């Protein structure tokens, strides 16, 4: 309430103090806790290999040089005086591009507590990496991770911990990518070795899982309908040579735009996909439809009633297998 | 030496006579450059020398009596109009090689301050008569904090001469006009702010841009008069020709508009595609009556002139009324 | 501290904000430009990107010291502590200073109060553009750079070797992809303001482009097209569905063509040269079109009471068509 | 605009399936939760379900215990109330939460709220 | 008048003024007015779920330690003594990319009042999450957010309303968006609970409906004009094979560019559209206008006069049915 | 573990620090050594001519001015200490834009040694110049440089090194591009001569084998089946114009269409490439199909026959010398 | 989740491969690493291969003598032990690396450890 009272406090707190040095410099580990609270999945990019992510990030730690007595308060002070206290050197590992928002202000928290507690909280966006297999494209499960590191504290002087085991992350409910299910996160930790030292390590995943459901109609029903339509030429006449082979023209055609299309969404990987079988699959159907006419047409100077059955019989087929294995 | 001594004691939160009469300033513009007139996003980028003249009694010297040309690093020390851009959606300063900023202080308080600044600054565009359009296109400034009680703007009498409109040379547009305005009762919520406008009037150019536009519509129309002197035997020949028309007039229209995502309102060019339309089509409809009652030649003799002179004719209310 | 207190003595007493000799002669910088790389050149937004290495040279009496050491190469943080001249590209669209692991700056300041000063710079700048003999074009890019505050009674501009030298761009630099680099020209000039009188030094880059692409991408697919719709001449006149095709597919093809080369290429009132190639391949396409209407039409009339028009047309149009190539190529090739 | 009712609660000594059906504008508050009052004590948090991807949280005292899912086709969510306990026994409420509208836990971030079933066993 | 005596003042304002502490720290929360004038609505994206607003957001509170007397006069400060003082923590919390103007200054404003009531505005251009439901698309009806709230100070220490109540907010008319017409907006004020306390929240909504037009124009009518190009096949005789099988063709393989053309301008959203239904319905029946010819061509080695009565007739039953559901 | 003996031992080393002034300003070069760990790289431009590299760079030098004694620890500082030391003015001379990444804080270490080494890290993502000869492409092997060098500062004042030698670079293993392969890295060290002096270089260079995969699928596979449908013409009747010609005129425009696609994914070189070639034989062959049918046509108001074998062998010899000369 | 068996040691006097098949998740763990143990030795890092690319690293005391290399087919990595010595005398493992799980040298860094042949000669 007296507020000269608090100011010669928090005055006498930053008195001397030495930004450099972190909490116990010298003694053991300062354990840093952190919690994550998700605001959103902004974009998953396949061409890039990469999520957009917003997130509530805060930090837990001791620092007992900011310890107060004689007020039974926790002090939220303005975000600028992070600037005059030390802050963990956390860092994303598999980041790509991230800022702290900053409108009106830094999105930023400190908040004192009497025993010397500081919570640091920020609001980040991120763009993490995430390689993904698209084998089985767009029949796929992916793992995308968020790798929470200390940049130049090794073990000996700082320590990571996921602050309230497994629900130190909140939000993941709120995730709502159209394009993906969130199967499930994970919380792990664990310490990481390089030249420099053992580093403290905090790994934060999730599993997505791809909703079919827009590549059936964008993909596969076309690639079927002109299957199909590929099939109405057995029943045309065999001196209709001008309808029939602009059948097979046209089917054989439209499944070379659908495919090469496709690709031109997709990063320029040199394996071939599920989506990628099916298509070729569909387009052998189509170009032996016309090949059938060239055999017709062939010695015409029953064939296409035996065609009638078991092209769309080979068809289910073809489809009963595929389905089954990636389905 | 007294340059210090300006500066000490030197107020800078504080207009010059804080409590006094408002502060005039001298405005004028130097555009450098237009470009990037975009209609889909209804922006263009502009880069212009802001000038602004003031006096600041607090600056005033009489050890010499001649102007002191100062660079950027004086500039924070001193106090400066908030003027900003109304109807800009991004703006920047250039810092190559240094901030491109001069102060030049007069021995009377005259402050002279030069700015180059690039401004993306919105404009909205009618594109009704799209592409034969004219569009006019604005440059608010404006003190963001100060009142009129604080400070008044005018254009300096040199704006009239340094302009640089003229020399502009745009792709696609024609300066036809400009005209420096001022609007006293912009009233807005905090209070009265005195608004500085450049209005200047782009004419789209006509040429081989509109040509090009209209020149896969009318071949279309053409070609599928070629139907009308094929003989009626042959079908197929005929039925080609005819649904090529139509199906390439209706891929035309979807492409036209693909280039303006969210131009929602009509265009000119629009309605030049729907009348194109309606000829293709009538042209497989005339065939297709002709062919259903052969199972006539006086039809497709007709067709050869009644078509060529149906479009030559509505042709001509078409560019009459986009002039 | 034996060089500390040679610098602070340099800086005690020494005001930024004053150009050396302030009130008296008048201020000669003198400059050089090196090209570590010639990006890309922009045609449909008019600019073109380069790297540059740009050295500065003034002479400072103020900073003259007295010591063992000829030249004093400091760090780039005591450039702000110094005056600086305050050069600015007036046709630069947009410039960054490169800032990685340090700011790309060198100073060195020498006993006689010599200064270099080179700083590393991206400039993106404005190259206005004549397309009428597109592709088969050359572009003049101009820099120009100047002081933005200091008039030319205060501050002068000179080259620091002599014009021809003092601009240097190795052959390793030339990133272009379709210009190739003939050569470049330097001069200065003065231009007038409001705010007075600049020295405005300017370095025109002399680019040629390279019509290797277009011819192409856009030349070849025009001829092999107008080649196509030649063929329906050969066919006989009674397979009417057969020549239809040929004209209609050619005549789309040629549309498709047309949209292509002016999808890249900024919009402009005037026709390029590409533009009339096509304009002409276009007439050629459609009159194959006309050409076997007119068969058509002709042997109804003949059947009703081994064609002249193609056996004409099977001649008539490959010359034609040959001898506007010869026209076409000859007139833009000569400029 | 939410309207909530919930049935199936009752009283037995056991597996149990509350169910709680939706109408309206369900699209701007995509989570429901599952709120528990025994008499004087505060309202409880038991569990929450996103309606798109059934991404579900519980609490401590009923994780691996109940059980929430939903379907979309009839805007229905269920929390199957097995290996019954007596302290499981409360008025059971349903609520939406809005998209923005803070934690899961707190039912003061709830707008629309169901009757409430007792169930006591 | 005399700046000399207002330089004073203000100078013995700041002196000794701790931007650390919020106005009365310990003691009430500080209520904080704010008020909103809308310049602009740049862009709406469906792609990317999100909205761009221009506004002048300013905020209204009193700082007892700003006061001052024997100056009847309100006190406009050079933007830059905002750095000098406590500002609220006022962030967007659906936020995705925001900025202050910083042309020719920063859009940045303070006026002081004698009794110490802090005039503080900004104007801010901010990118803003929306998520979409295009169930309806393109007869859909949007709400757009946008969430305002204190990043660090709970409902102790900070309390929001809209000042002015349901005129605090301004300029509504002048949002002119081609697609979208504002039905309706709404201000509420709230308390928002998290891990961390509760805070205060305002919220502004928007109430967007899309304008039919440019989708008339762009997308049902190119199908229609193809559906009914379908049924010139009616009309011709059956022997003309290559004719009709050409129409059946290529009217087929339009209303599949034009569908997969359409998809690819929205995102990858699972579900099926409005657009999507009539789409699906003009190629239902482009195709079985080429299944019809398939019959009349498998018999022949009325029907076509039965077709030229039913297929347009029914075509107009689907549009009855699809027009009064979706409008 | 006193932290006011650490503050004062270290107050000490930057009283008087100046930071204008190199370690042994004046005297022998200071020896810089540099080692770096990959992250990943991101892309490869073939358009822009450059890629995207993400590294951990660490520099490696001694200040005599900040060695300490008495305490038997290296000292891990905060990242804001490195304001106030010397560093290196290294720079990347071969870089487009570049950056040091900044969550939560600057990506920068500071380890200090007892005999004064200091060790500075930084993690930094750079866009880099790569020229390309694209003449073999796709089957083309690249070699893209990161050039290290001095600003600033001649071989007079510094000196670099790869430290360690040939194992300075760790992570090459980790590059995961899709269309490429690593295939070798070389380190080099030279000294640059300029105008102003002879400045130290460091050199990181790559061998990249561009993935064929894709390109087989994309370009080579459309081609070769297109090719193969132009020869079921010379099956059909040579009275069946309107089927023949058909099939000519869709096959040459087809590959009219792939050749201008492709090179519209490519920068604008003047000289032919690899699947230039490819796609221009491909182009002749399917155009002498529609020829011969115009010859056929040409007498008729054999030749098949000789066509059916002869065109098909031709092709098998055209592709065996194709990919002799290139694989 | 990964499985990895090892086999082709044994005991010579001469040419060596080991062969390590891996099974399951590879996708997630990129390289796999080769190490060796000697009786009372730390474990010691021996070679690691890049599944995609076949990016390979030696240490100096096996370099241009050990080759590995990879077919992914198979989903089986090879240690090729040419010109074996006394000192090439140890239980030679297998282990997987995940992708951000740090430098190759470290047998920290590896989670999922084949059961390791020993070998003599
Ligand atoms: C996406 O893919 C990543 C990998 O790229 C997966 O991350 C792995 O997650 C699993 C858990 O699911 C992790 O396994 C666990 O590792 C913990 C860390 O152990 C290390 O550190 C300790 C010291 O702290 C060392 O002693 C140890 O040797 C390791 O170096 C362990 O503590 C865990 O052990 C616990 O569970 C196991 C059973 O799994 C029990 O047997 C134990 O007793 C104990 O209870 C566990 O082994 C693995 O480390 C993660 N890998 C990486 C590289 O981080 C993600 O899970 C995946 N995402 C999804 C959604 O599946
Ligand atoms: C877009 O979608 C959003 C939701 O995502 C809509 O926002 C909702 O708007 C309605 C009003 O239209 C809000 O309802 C009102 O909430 C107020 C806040 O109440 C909370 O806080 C108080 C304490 O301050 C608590 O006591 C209370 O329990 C809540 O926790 C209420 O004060 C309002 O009550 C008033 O109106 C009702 C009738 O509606 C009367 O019965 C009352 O007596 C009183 O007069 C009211 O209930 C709702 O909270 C908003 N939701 C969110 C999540 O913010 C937008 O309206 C919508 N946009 C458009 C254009 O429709
Ligand atoms: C001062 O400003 C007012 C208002 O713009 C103008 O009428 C007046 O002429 C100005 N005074 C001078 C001396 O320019
Ligand atoms: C001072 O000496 C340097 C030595 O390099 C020389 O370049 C410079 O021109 C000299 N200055 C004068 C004024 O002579
Ligand atoms: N955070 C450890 C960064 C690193 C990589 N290599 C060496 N150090
Ligand atoms: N403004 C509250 C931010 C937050 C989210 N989670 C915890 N705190």
């Amino acid at each position: 309430g007296n507020m000269s009272f608090v100011k010669e406090t928090v005055d006498k707190l930053l008195k001397g103090y030495d930004i450099r040095l972190r909490p116990d410099f010298g003694g053991p580990p300062v354990c840093v806790g952190m919690n994550i609270d998700i605001a959103s999945i902004d974009m998953v990019s396949e061409v890039n290999m990469d999520y957009t992510l917003t997130m509530y990030f805060q930090q837990y730690w001791r620092d007992k040089r900011l310890a107060y007595s004689g007020i039974p308060l926790n002090l939220t002070l303005d975000n600028r005086v992070a600037d005059q206290l030390w802050v963990p050197d956390t860092y994303f590992l598999n980041d790509k591009k991230s800022f702290v928002h900053g409108v009106t202000v830094k999105n930023r928290m400190i908040r004192l507590h009497p025993d010397g507690t500081v919570l640091y909280g920020l609001r980040i966006t991120t763009t993490a990496a995430c390689m993904m297999d698209l084998r089985r494209y767009p029949l796929d499960e992916q793992n995308c991770t968020l790798e929470i590191e200390s940049y130049g504290y090794t073990t000996d002087d700082i320590e990571f911990y996921w602050r309230g085991g497994d629900k130190a992350v909140t939000g993941v409910e709120r995730i709502e990518l159209p394009q993906f299910s969130i199967v499930e996160h994970r919380l792990v930790s664990r310490n990481v070795v390089f030249a420099t030292g053992a580093y403290p390590r905090l790994s934060l995943s999730f599993r997505l899982k791809r909703n079919i459901g827009y590549f059936i109609l964008q993909t596969y029903m076309p690639s079927i309908l002109i299957t199909i339509l590929s099939w109405v030429s057995f029943w045309i006449n065999y001196d209709a040579s001008a309808a029939r082979v602009a059948l097979g023209i046209t089917t054989v055609l439209t499944m070379t735009t659908i495919n090469t299309h496709l690709r031109e969404t997709l990063p320029k990987i040199p394996y071939v996909k599920a989506i990628d079988m099916y298509l070729m699959g569909c387009f052998v159907f189509v170009f032996l439809a016309l090949l059938e006419y060239a055999f017709v047409n062939y010695i015409f100077f029953a064939i296409d009633r035996w065609s009638r059955i078991v092209f769309p019989f080979t068809f289910s087929l073809f489809n009963l297998v595929y389905w089954l294995y990636y389905v | 030496p007294n340059l210090d001594g300006l500066i000490a004691g030197y107020a800078r939160n504080f207009r010059p006579g804080i409590g006094g009469p408002p502060v005039n300033v001298a405005l004028a513009l130097e555009v450098a450059s237009i470009d990037h007139i975009s209609e889909a996003n209804m922006e263009y980028t502009m880069t212009v020398f802001l000038h602004q003249s003031w006096r600041d009694s607090r600056l005033s010297y009489n050890h010499t009596n001649e102007t002191l040309g100062l660079d950027s690093r004086f500039v924070d020390k001193l106090w400066l109009p908030d003027t900003f851009i109304v109807n800009a959606k991004s703006a920047w300063f250039h810092d190559v090689t240094v901030e491109n900023k001069l102060i030049r202080l007069q021995p009377d308080g005259v402050i002279l301050y030069s700015i180059r600044i690039t401004s993306t600054v919105a404009c909205d565009m009618d594109l009704a008569k799209y592409p034969m359009d004219e569009q006019e296109c604005m440059l608010d400034l404006e003190s963001y904090g100060y009142s009129s009680e604080d400070i008044v703007y005018y254009w300096s009498e040199s704006q009239e001469h340094i302009h640089g409109l003229d020399k502009l040379q745009l792709a696609q547009f024609t300066i036809t006009s400009y005209r420096f305005t001022t609007e006293l009762m912009n009233f807005k919520s905090a209070g009265q702010f005195p608004r500085l406008s450049l209005h200047f009037h782009l004419r789209r150019n006509r040429g081989v841009y509109i040509i090009q536009s209209y020149m896969p519509s009318v071949l279309l129309v053409a070609m599928s008069w070629v139907s009308f002197w094929i003989s009626q035997a042959a079908v197929p020949a005929r039925v080609s020709l005819g649904i090529t028309t139509v199906l390439t007039m209706t891929t035309l229209m979807v492409s036209a508009r693909s280039s303006l995502p969210r131009a929602s309102a009509i265009k000119a060019l629009d309605v030049y595609f729907w009348i194109c339309y309606v000829f293709v089509f009538a042209a497989l409809v005339e065939y297709a009556f002709a062919h259903f009652n052969a199972d006539a030649d006086t039809i497709d003799i007709y067709a050869r002139a009644v078509f060529p002179a149906a479009f030559a004719a509505v042709n001509v209310i078409y560019w009459a009324a986009y002039a | 501290e034996n060089f500390t207190r040679i610098l602070d003595s340099l800086l005690d007493g020494y005001d930024n904000r004053l150009r050396p000799g302030f009130g008296g002669p008048v201020t000669e910088v003198k400059t050089d430009i090196y090209v570590t790389s010639f990006g890309p050149v922009s045609d449909v937004e008019m600019e073109y990107t380069m790297d540059v290495f740009f050295r500065q040279t003034w002479i400072d009496k103020r900073l003259k010291y007295d010591g063992p050491i000829e030249i004093l190469r400091l760090n780039n943080m005591m450039v702000t502590k110094v005056w600086t001249p305050d050069t600015f590209f007036r046709n630069g669209k947009k410039s960054v200073s490169h800032n990685m692991t340090a700011p790309n700056k060198l100073f060195r300041i020498m006993r006689n109060g010599t200064i270099l000063y080179t700083m590393r710079l991206t400039i993106s700048a404005e190259c206005p553009m004549r397309l009428v003999d597109f592709p088969m074009d050359g572009h003049a890019c101009p820099l120009k750079f100047g002081s933005y505050a200091y008039p030319k009674s205060e501050m002068i501009y000179t080259w620091t070797k002599g014009p021809e030298k003092s601009v240097e761009v190795p052959k390793e630099s030339s990133s272009l992809v379709q210009y190739d680099l003939i050569g470049q020209t330097v001069s200065s000039e003065t231009i007038k303001s409001i705010t007075g009188e600049y020295i405005v030094m300017t370095v025109y880059f002399h680019l040629r482009r390279k019509m290797g692409y277009f011819m192409i991408q856009t030349y070849i697919p025009c001829i092999m097209t107008v080649i196509l719709s030649q063929v329906s001449f050969w066919i006989n006149k009674e397979s009417v569905p057969a020549r239809t095709v040929f004209g209609i597919t050619t005549v789309l093809t040629m549309t498709t063509l047309s949209i292509s080369a002016r999808h890249s290429l900024p919009k402009v009132s005037y026709a390029t040269a590409m533009d009339w190639f096509i304009a002409v391949c276009f007439a050629f396409v459609f009159s194959a079109l006309i050409e076997f209407a007119a068969v058509n039409y002709f042997t109804n009339i003949q059947m009703e009471k081994t064609s002249k028009i193609d056996k004409y047309a099977r001649i008539l149009f490959p010359v034609t068509f040959g001898a506007f190539n010869m026209v076409y190529w000859v007139v833009y090739l000569s400029k | 605009q939410v309207q909530l009712v919930e049935s199936g609660g009752g009283l037995v000594q056991g597996s149990l399936r509350l169910s709680c059906a939706a109408s309206g504008h369900t699209f701007n508050y995509p989570i429901m939760g599952w709120f528990r009052q025994a008499p004087g004590k505060e309202r409880e948090f038991v569990g929450a379900i996103s309606w798109s991807g059934g991404s579900t949280s519980y609490a401590d005292s009923v994780k691996d215990r109940f059980t929430i899912s939903r379907d979309n086709a009839k805007n229905t969510v269920y929390l199957e109330m097995n290996n019954l306990k007596p302290e499981d026994t409360a008025v059971y409420y349903c609520a939406a939460k809005g998209r923005y509208s803070g934690g899961l836990y707190y039912p003061t971030n709830y707008d629309y709220w169901g009757q409430g079933t007792q169930v006591t066993v």
